[PDB]
């Protein structure tokens, strides 16, 4: 396998990236703990798109109950430790 | 000149020239046919084209 | 010993749609009117060294002239020295 | 238009181009809130006897004994001669035997009569 | 849509408590103890151990014990053409009559 | 022989003046010394028999199956130490006494040279059985499984108890030598017909056949464990040994008589096997394929050739040795589980690897796996079958596939996919389960290495 | 510890009887159908649809994950057929009247033509093969003291 | 998994996962990024041109032709990641989860190695022991009359209580175990 | 590295 441990800052890291190349939205107004709907203005579909690159750029699929209710790079972070089992 | 050519060859070869059944003799050829094709297959989707898998 | 020497992420900067064959989707939306917000997103495929790519045939003969040279220098010496 | 899709017993019908979500009522909506409510009262009922450290055992369901004595011992004390029960009951527990003695009565008697007469060649047929 | 506060809170202190539980099971210098008790050479002991005693034991039983009763071990004749010279009675085939040979 | 009768019979003494501690340790001991003891028998000659005196004979049909009887009873011994620990010593040592009685009545039943004598003890073996059943079973069906265990030998067995009385007023002896030496055909009457009827019915309740079954899955589910084993391993085979001591005399209406038996054997061998596939019981499943392979051995019996007789005896051993593993292995897991269901307890070759390798194990053997004995018996009937009609190879072909197909559901079903996540009392299987598995299983496997021993006198 | 109660029941005529057991099997009253009162024994059970188990919600948190169950709700009365190791009902994406048209229509046109090919074989313009002593004769059974009729050979 | 499930689905939840599945097949039909991008562009035009639709008849008389002509070029092998409840590798490291309590059954020259391992877990056991009792009177008095409706939990509301049946979550094996 | 795991695994002693 010789698969890196990925780390929470790691997976920061790579979201923050996945999401600056989505033009949409502009990389300097972008923060950790941004919204979706509000603090960028951004659609229900276009959320749809961003959860669905996300998906591609990390290897597994998220469920739709729950990629239906994620709206902050943080919390898209957080949910990403939970599943692939992050200590730091 | 290769190790699959002494078998295959005579195969086809020997099938061609005995008193046998037609339709065995077409399906062959086909199916000949039909595993060049799928070695192309393989060789251009995972050798050839622009990378697709995670970054 | 496993692999960890803190690898550090290229700059989101560099991956830009020119010299890439998006340009031709990017144009043929425009044509229609819409655009790709995701057209940046996948430049790496074909920035780095990916971007030269090998035909079928020129794949098959991948060691072509190598052995063509060995083959013409080894019938040359077994003609030489068949002549004796 | 596009071809339809024919359900069958082996190929069901899927949800999505189902028709009976699609005619929405209130009253359909009364029904799923009772479904999610007594499947959540069982949830947390499992989950409530599931985290108990006290327990140290297997958590008995009554589902599955009941479906246990459903399948084994309650099959007689619901059942009733009928015709439908009584000629399938005759017809799978008769005929295949009656079937299989005809095969082989004919089949035996071909061969013992081709005995009589001589003409099987049953040379090194040593072994029996 | 998205998430509650209730959901929130309890995705937050399940996950501390998670994160807490994965680094507890983490394994230190000290942790695994063991109590130890006790009461080309490597090729060339593994041909001797492996192959050699084997090839012994096999040759001994095929050699004394198989062929001693008849019929055991049953070899092919070998072929015979003409010009060859047995070595049991030193006869010599007879070779062809000379067919015609052209290319 | 008497030195083999008289020590299990000073087996009772012993266990009663024993300790009440140490009935269980003496009672193991002496049972696998007298085994020991037993293992001379096995050297048969290629002439009549071991005749020793006027009441006793040995054959090589006997003595695999007195040396299996003599072997059972230490395992028995082990397999009901587990549930007997909350036991008071007088029903402790009343239980040990029943599998000692029942070991004792099986050993004068299978010499028993006058047929008399083997039908009283035939029947007698009855009595302890339905005590063992009936006293120390669990569920609250073990009252009616008792009856039907009863009533349905007794009712096939009394006729047999008249034919015989009425043989001997015929022909002036029951002996089997005489009965063997002196045999004279049967006509074709009718009389003659329902004295063949009398003689067969009675072995063929015991066996089961196909449509006289029902007693067996009861008596097998709602047993102890002691009584499961002795009633798959030994019990089961008393109507074959009886019916292929007792066909000598029934020539040559057999030649046509056989035909609604051989039918019905040969039909419920796949409605059995097919059972087995839908089953929500772990001991019902067994007993079903405890049943399909005796309806093979009945097929086996009847078709009286000397091939069929040799698989018969090799399907015997191998059957009543497999299925008295398998219940072990049952019994270990529902003690564990307490619910005797096959899908509440999954996936637990995870937490137990050595009884996961002891499941596949006996899997792959009841699976009829070459070499073992039990491919030996059932090709020996396959090609006997064969020889007697060719359109049974179907029959046979189509019992195979659905055997391996229910032996590998019921190993993947219990041991295979994602254990349940409410049981939380899994304890590591001890030494003695792992013990009575491995005493299970390797004279099986020793067996396949000298396979003449239990091929029977037609070798 | 199961009551009398619990235990399944003959099928019921009346309604307060059928709301009664459809509260026993943790369901709705208007969700409870049991099987028709025929000769078999099915009694009081539910007739769960006939929708397999392997297509129930892979994403959802089952109890039993690997069975997709959930403790306490109604068991189908052949769960042990529908268990994903064994039939499953999943809908496919061609239906299933043109699965079995299509894969019968192939088969029996391979079938055909194969007879049809038999019908008019394929070989080369040769005549028979020629071996030298008799048709080798001696070699093929022997019987050498019969003698057999001698056939010569055409050289051409 | 994590989340609890609703009663039902809303029109814009089933809209959603429809393109969600939509622009899966397409990306599994087009093989090619640029390909891929271009038709997910163009379904995304034809897919926002009735966003704005008001009347909910119609809107439900869509998404019925939607669902049809998704089932009909539905890419009979779609692509499914290897995790993914079709993927190649759903359920391989199933067999190597084995539950926590299994611990509890060592023998004590097996726990004499990991000695400060098995201490955190007497330490783990112990606050399981308090918060559980803490766990069932607050489920108890917070839970509606007649049965909760929905299977959500409440979070954990004092300072020294822990969310209510936390110890299963907690204590889950791992992704990959072994 | 030192980041070593514990594998939870059933006793394999007896
Ligand atoms: C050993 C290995 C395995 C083998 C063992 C297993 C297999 C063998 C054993 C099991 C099979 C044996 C069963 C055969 C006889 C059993 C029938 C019985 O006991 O009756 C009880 C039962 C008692 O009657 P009831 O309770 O007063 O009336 C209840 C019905 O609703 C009233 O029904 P209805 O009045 O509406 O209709 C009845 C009528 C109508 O019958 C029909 O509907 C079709 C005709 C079928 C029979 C004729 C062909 O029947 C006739 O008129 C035909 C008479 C001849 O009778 C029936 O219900 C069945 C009636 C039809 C008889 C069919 C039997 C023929 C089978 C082939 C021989
Ligand atoms: C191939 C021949 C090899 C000969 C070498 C000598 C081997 C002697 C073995 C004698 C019988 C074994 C005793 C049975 C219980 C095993 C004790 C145990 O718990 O294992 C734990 C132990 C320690 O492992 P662990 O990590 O502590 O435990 C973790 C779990 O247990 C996890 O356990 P696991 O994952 O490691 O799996 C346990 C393993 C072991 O468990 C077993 O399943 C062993 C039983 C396999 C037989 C299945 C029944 C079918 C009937 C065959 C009857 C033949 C017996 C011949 C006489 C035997 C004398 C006793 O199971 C298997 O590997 C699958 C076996 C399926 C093999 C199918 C092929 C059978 C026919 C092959 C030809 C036989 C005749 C040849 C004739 C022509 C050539 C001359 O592992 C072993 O000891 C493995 C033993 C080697 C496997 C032998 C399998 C084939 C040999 C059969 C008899 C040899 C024939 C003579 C030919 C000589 C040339
Ligand atoms: C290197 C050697 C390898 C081979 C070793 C083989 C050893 C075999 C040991 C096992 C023997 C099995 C038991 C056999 C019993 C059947 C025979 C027995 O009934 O014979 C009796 C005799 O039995 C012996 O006297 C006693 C043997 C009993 C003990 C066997 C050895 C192993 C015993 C182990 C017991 C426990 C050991 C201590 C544990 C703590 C009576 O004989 P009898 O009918 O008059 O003979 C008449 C013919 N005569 C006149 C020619 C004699
Ligand atoms: C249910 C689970 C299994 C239980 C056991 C099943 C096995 C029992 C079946 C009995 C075996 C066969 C019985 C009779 C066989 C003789 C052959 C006879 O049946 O065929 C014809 C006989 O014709 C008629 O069958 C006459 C008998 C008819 C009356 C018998 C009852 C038939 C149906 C009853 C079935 C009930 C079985 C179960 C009872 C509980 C031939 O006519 P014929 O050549 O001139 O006479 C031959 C005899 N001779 C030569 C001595 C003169
Ligand atoms: C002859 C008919 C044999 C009777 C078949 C009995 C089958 C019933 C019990 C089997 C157990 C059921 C089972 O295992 O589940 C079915 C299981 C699951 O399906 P999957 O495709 O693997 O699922 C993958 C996606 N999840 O699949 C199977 O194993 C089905 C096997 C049944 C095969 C039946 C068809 C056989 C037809 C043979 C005819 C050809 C004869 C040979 C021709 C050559 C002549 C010279
Ligand atoms: C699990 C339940 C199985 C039940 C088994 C019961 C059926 C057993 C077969 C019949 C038993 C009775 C047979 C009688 C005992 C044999 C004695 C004998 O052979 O003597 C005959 C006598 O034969 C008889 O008397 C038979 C009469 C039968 C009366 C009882 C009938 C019982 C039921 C008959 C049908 C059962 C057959 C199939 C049973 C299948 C299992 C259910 C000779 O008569 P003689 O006087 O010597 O004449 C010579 C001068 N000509
Ligand atoms: C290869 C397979 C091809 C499959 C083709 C599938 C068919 C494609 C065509 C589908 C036709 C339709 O759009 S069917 C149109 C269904 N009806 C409506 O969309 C009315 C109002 N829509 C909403 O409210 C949504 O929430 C929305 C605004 C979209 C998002 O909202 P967000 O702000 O929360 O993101």
């Amino acid at each position: 396998s010789d698969a890196p441990p990925l780390t929470l800052e790691a997976i920061k890291d790579r979201v923050l990236y996945v999401l600056k190349l989505y033009d949409k939205i502009d990389p300097e107004k972008l923060s950790v703990n941004s919204h979706f709907m509000k603090d960028l203005g951004l659609d229900s579909l276009d959320q749809v798109e961003i959860i669905m690159a996300m998906e591609d750029e990390f290897g597994f699929e998220i469920p739709d109950i729950d990629a239906e209710k994620l709206m902050c790079p943080q919390e898209i972070v957080d949910y990403i430790a939970d599943k692939k089992d992050v200590y730091e | 000149y290769l190790t699959g050519f002494y078998s295959k060859d005579l195969i086809i070869e020997a099938v061609n020239m005995s008193y046998t059944n037609a339709w065995a003799l077409l399906m062959t050829l086909i199916a000949t046919s039909l595993t060049a094709a799928y070695s192309t297959r393989i060789i251009f989707f995972a050798f050839l084209g622009k990378p697709r898998f995670p970054p | 010993e496993h692999g960890h020497s803190k690898m550090e992420l290229p700059d989101y900067k560099q991956w830009k749609i020119e010299g890439t064959p998006l340009e031709t989707v990017q144009e043929k939306l425009a044509a229609r009117g819409l655009r790709d917000p995701w057209g940046r997103n996948e430049a790496w495929r074909y920035s780095g060294g990916f971007a030269n790519n090998v035909s079928f045939v020129g794949a098959l003969l991948k060691g072509f002239k190598w052995g063509f040279a060995a083959f013409v220098v080894a019938v040359g010496a077994e003609y030489y020295l068949e002549s004796q | 238009s596009f071809p339809k899709y024919k359900p069958s017993r082996l190929a069901t019908l899927p949800a999505t181009l189902d028709p009976a979500e699609y005619d929405i009522s209130p009253e359909t909506r009364k029904a799923q809130a009772e479904r999610l409510a007594i499947r959540s009262r069982l949830k947390r009922e499992y989950l409530l006897q599931y985290n108990d450290p006290n327990r140290l055992g297997v958590i008995e369901d009554p589902a599955l004994i009941r479906w246990t004595y459903a399948r084994s011992a309650n099959i007689y004390p619901n059942f009733r001669p009928t015709p439908k029960t009584s000629l399938l009951g005759a017809l799978f527990g008769i005929g295949p035997l009656f079937f299989w003695y005809y095969v082989f009565k004919t089949d035996r008697d071909k061969k013992e009569k081709l005995i009589q007469e001589g003409k099987l060649d049953q040379t090194f047929n040593i072994s029996y | 849509s998205g998430y509650t506060p209730d959901e929130k809170l309890r995705l937050q202190q399940l996950r501390e408590l998670r994160r807490r539980w994965l680094k507890d099971q983490e394994l230190s210098p000290r942790e695994p103890v063991l109590p130890p008790r006790r009461v080309t050479y490597r090729h060339s002991i593994f041909a001797v151990t492996h192959v050699l005693i084997p090839v012994w034991i096999i040759h001994y039983y095929l050699k004394y014990h198989v062929t001693a009763k008849p019929y055991t071990v049953v070899e092919r004749k070998p072929r015979i053409f003409p010009g060859d010279t047995i070595l049991e009675t030193g006869e010599v085939i007879p070779l062809m009559k000379e067919f015609p040979d052209q290319h | 022989m008497l030195k083999i009768i008289i020590p299990t019979t000073m087996l009772l003494p012993m266990t009663w003046m024993s300790k009440h501690n140490m009935i269980w340790i003496n009672a193991t001991v002496h049972s696998l010394l007298i085994s020991l003891i037993s293992l001379s028998l096995l050297n048969q000659l290629g002439e009549n028999s071991l005749n020793f005196s006027l009441t006793f004979f040995s054959d090589s049909l006997s003595a695999p199956l007195l040396v299996l009887t003599t072997w059972l009873l230490p395992l028995m011994l082990m397999a009901s130490q587990s549930h007997l620990s909350k036991e008071t010593t007088t029903r402790k040592k009343l239980y040990i006494t029943m599998l000692i009685l029942l070991q004792l009545f099986l050993i004068m039943t299978f010499t028993a040279t006058e047929l008399i004598l083997f039908y009283i003890l035939f029947e007698a073996t009855l009595v302890p059985t339905l005590i063992i059943i009936t006293r120390w079973g669990n569920q609250t069906e073990r009252l009616n499984a008792g009856l039907y265990f009863l009533f349905y030998t007794l009712a096939g067995s009394l006729p047999l108890l008249v034919a015989l009385v009425y043989i001997q007023n015929t022909t002036g002896s029951l002996n089997f030598l005489i009965i063997h030496y002196w045999s004279h055909p049967l006509s074709n009457s009718w009389s003659n017909i329902f004295m063949w009827l009398a003689c067969i019915m009675a072995f063929m309740v015991k066996m089961p056949l196909y449509g006289l079954h029902l007693w067996l899955p009861k008596a097998h589910v709602e047993a102890p464990i002691a009584g499961s084993m002795v009633l798959a391993a030994v019990l089961l085979k008393l109507g074959g040994y009886g019916m292929m001591r007792i066909t000598t005399i029934l020539n040559p209406l057999t030649n046509y008589m056989a035909y609604p038996f051989l039918m019905l054997s040969m039909w419920g061998m796949i409605m059995t096997s097919s059972i087995c596939l839908r089953q929500t019981d772990l001991k019902s499943l067994i007993a079903y394929s405890s049943v399909s392979h005796m309806a093979l051995v009945i097929v086996a019996i009847m078709i009286q050739t000397p091939w069929s007789f040799m698989g018969a005896t090799a399907l015997m051993i191998a059957h009543g040795l497999t299925s008295s593993m398998l219940f072990c292995l049952a019994n270990t897991n529902y003690e564990r589980v307490h619910s005797r269901t096959m899908i509440l307890a999954r996936g637990l070759q995870t937490l137990l690897p050595l009884m996961a390798t002891w499941w596949l194990v006996a899997s792959l053997t009841n699976l009829a796996l070459p070499p073992s004995i039990n491919l030996i018996g059932e090709l020996f009937i396959i090609t006997a079958s064969f020889s007697w009609s060719n359109i049974t190879i179907i029959l046979m072909g189509m019992n195979m596939m659905i055997t391996a197909l229910y032996s590998l559901y019921m190993l993947i079903t219990t041991q295979r996919g994602k254990y349940t996540h409410h049981i939380n009392n899994i304890k590591p299987s001890f030494t003695r389960e792992n013990a009575l598995m491995a005493l299970h299983i390797l004279p099986l496997l020793l067996l396949t290495l000298n396979p003449k021993m239990i091929l029977g006198p037609l070798y | 510890h199961v009551t009398k109660d619990m235990f399944p029941g003959p099928y019921p005529k009346t309604p307060e009887e059928r709301a009664a057991a459809a509260k026993k099997y943790n369901m709705r009253v208007e969700d409870y159908e049991p099987y028709p009162d025929d000769g078999m024994g099915y009694g009081d059970y539910p007739k769960l649809p006939d929708r397999s188990q392997q297509e129930r919600d892979p994403w959802y948190d089952w109890d039993h994950p690997d069975l997709r169950l959930n403790w306490g709700e109604p068991i189908h009365w052949d769960l042990d057929m529908y268990i994903r190791n064994r039939v499953d009902t999943s809908p496919t994406p061609v239906s299933w009247n043109t699965m079995c048209k299509h894969l019968f229509g192939f088969v029996a046109f391979m079938l055909f033509m194969f007879w049809v090919g038999e019908i008019y074989p394929s070989y080369q313009p040769v005549g028979p093969k020629q071996y030298p002593y008799n048709d080798l004769y001696l070699e093929r059974g022997g019987d050498p003291t019969k003698e057999p009729e001698p056939v010569v050979h055409y050289e051409i | 998994a994590f989340s609890a499930p609703a009663a039902y689905l809303t029109h814009q939840q089933k809209v959603l996962r429809l393109y969600k599945r939509a622009l899966r097949h397409l990306e599994s039909w087009c093989v090619h990024r640029d390909k891929y991008r271009y038709f997910a562009c163009l379904m995304r035009a034809r897919f926002d041109e009735h966003k704005n639709e008001k009347d909910m008849v119609k809107a439900t008389q869509l998404l019925r032709q939607a669902e049809e002509e998704f089932w009909y070029g539905q890419h009979p092998q779609p692509y499914i990641f290897p995790e993914s409840p079709g993927g190649t590798s759903y359920e391989r490291y199933e067999c190597y989860k084995v539950p926590e309590w299994c611990l509890d059954d060592w023998h004590p020259s097996e726990k004499a190695m990991y000695p400060d391992y098995f201490a955190k877990r007497e330490q783990w056991k112990r606050l399981r022991r308090e918060s559980w009792e803490r766990e069932v009177k607050q489920l108890q008095e917070e839970t509606p009359p007649g049965g909760p409706r929905t299977e959500a939990l409440p979070p954990a509301r004092k300072e020294g209580d822990l969310p209510p049946l936390w110890w299963h979550i907690v204590t889950r094996p791992r992704e990959r175990p072994m | 590295h030192g980041k070593r795991l514990f594998i939870i695994k059933p006793s394999g002693f007896y």
